[PDB]
């Protein structure tokens, strides 16, 4: 199965700017009949995908000429001369030359803004939850930019990955920031025989991580 | 130019489901057609394709012999039969026609949830900080089916509010809601999250109280 | 018959 890889994962632009998206195949998409069945689809938030470009460089009906497709063999590019609000969404490339038909993983065209460090909060398990025999420790990493970030949990100073679930918001429609929650769910047993609980946020706005901690016993 | 999927529903693991796609605004019997699905991670997967007459059918290895695409040109309708469904088949299912490209025009989609979960109210827990602004939260844990709604002070707090997307914990959903207010607002004034889970007739208020 | 020859 041929693999379609898109770069970058996310492309932050200002309205007005030029944009370029790359699509690569793990093997040549040039069909034996001389065609290259490389296609581009746009999916706007909350909407269905729409065809933009087919056969590498042919714009589909209605698509404005600020869109252009190019490339050959394994390397392909979608360009936007001047990005408009209606262009924001996820762009997927697609190959139709080889069995089976395959989509790339997508590139999000999103809004550029100033860098912002995350505001990090840690929340000990409520007493009410502990009555039910459970203990969820929650960490918010709020209103940061750019979207890339990672969170690390430490229990009694030691890293912990089991029982951690993360959730990421889409880019905020008001201030163009991103947020993420991390929830470490433990049994009452596990929670009550450890004491030091730490959420560590790593983001490009700082050389050192943002550390938030509490002690269970306190 | 109109494509309308239907048939999506909640179905148990191991179960079957038949999806339909009603078309209008074009010569139905002229076009080959496809099913494509979007998983919760927003990845797109081609599921099946059928020729204009229904003579030829195409599937990826992953669903070959398990899914069946068919069509009724007299009724302008496309079908997808699915069997032995698993949790990973939870997705939005889109029908399309092919001409210039593989999927020239798409429908709005129909939603399939594969799960054996029963209706279950959330447990609502306050998030008070273990510490200019202050951030409070509410944990909405272990509910089914989607969705829940969370407001703060009955909607009086709109700025600095966001609710994280639900995630599957076991086969139940969980999310949290966040609210940020000026430091002089709380705890001087009360801050309460209002949680609703319509499917289970749940309406819960939880006041946030400072931690030791 | 279209790009992918699906028109019979």
């Amino acid at each position: 199965d041929v693999l379609m890889t898109q770069t970058p994962l996310s492309l932050p632009v200002s309205l007005g700017d030029q944009a370029s998206i790359s699509c690569k195949s793990s093997q040549s998409i040039v069909h034996s009949n001389g065609n290259t069945y490389l296609e581009w689809y746009l999916q706007k938030p909350g909407q269905s995908p729409k065809l933009l470009v087919y056969k590498v460089s042919n714009r589909f009906s209605g698509v404005p000429d600020r869109f252009s497709g190019s490339g050959s063999g394994t390397d392909f590019t979608l360009k936007i001369s001047r990005v408009e609000a209606e262009d924001l969404g996820t762009y997927y490339c697609f190959q139709g030359s080889l069995v089976p038909w395959a989509f790339g993983g997508g590139t999000k065209l999103e809004i550029k803004r100033a860098d912002a460090a995350p505001t990090v909060s840690i929340f000990p398990p409520s007493s009410e939850q502990l009555t039910s025999g459970g203990a969820s420790v929650v960490c918010f990493l709020n209103n940061f930019y750019p979207k890339d970030i990672n969170v690390k949990w430490k229990i009694d100073g030691s890293e912990r990955q089991n029982g951690v679930l993360n959730s990421w918001t889409d880019q905020d429609s008001k201030d163009s920031t991103y947020s993420m929650s991390s929830t470490l769910t433990l049994t009452k047993d596990e929670y009550e025989r450890h004491n030091s609980y730490t959420c560590e946020a790593t983001h490009k706005t700082s050389t050192s991580p943002i550390v938030k901690s509490f002690n269970r016993n306190e | 130019v109109h494509l309308v999927e239907s048939g999506g529903a909640l179905v148990k693991p191991g179960g079957s489901l038949k999806l339909s796609c009603a078309a209008s605004g074009f010569s139905f019997s002229k076009y080959g057609m496809s099913w494509v699905r979007q998983t919760p991670d927003k990845r797109l997967e081609w599921v099946a394709t059928i020729s204009s007459s229904g003579s030829r059918t195409y599937y990826p290895d992953s669903v070959k012999g398990q899914f069946t695409i068919s069509r009724d040109n007299a009724k302008n309708t496309l079908y997808l039969q699915m069997s032995s469904l698993k949790s990973e088949d939870t997705a939005m299912y889109y029908c399309s026609i092919s001409w210039d490209g593989a999927m020239d025009y798409w429908g709005q989609g129909t939603s399939v949830t594969v799960s054996s979960a029963k209706t279950t109210p959330p447990s609502v827990y306050p998030l008070a900080p273990g510490s200019s602004m202050v951030t409070l939260g509410c944990l909405v844990k272990g509910y089914f089916p989607e969705p829940v709604t969370v407001t703060w002070n009955s909607g009086s707090l709109s700025s600095g509010v966001h609710t994280f997307p639900a995630v599957l914990q076991s086969d139940l959903y969980t999310l949290s809601s966040s609210v940020t207010v000026p430091s002089s607002t709380w705890p001087s004034e009360t801050v309460t999250c209002n949680v609703a889970h319509p499917a289970s007739s749940t309406k819960v208020d939880k006041k946030i109280v400072p931690r030791d | 018959a279209g790009t992918y020859g699906l028109g019979d």
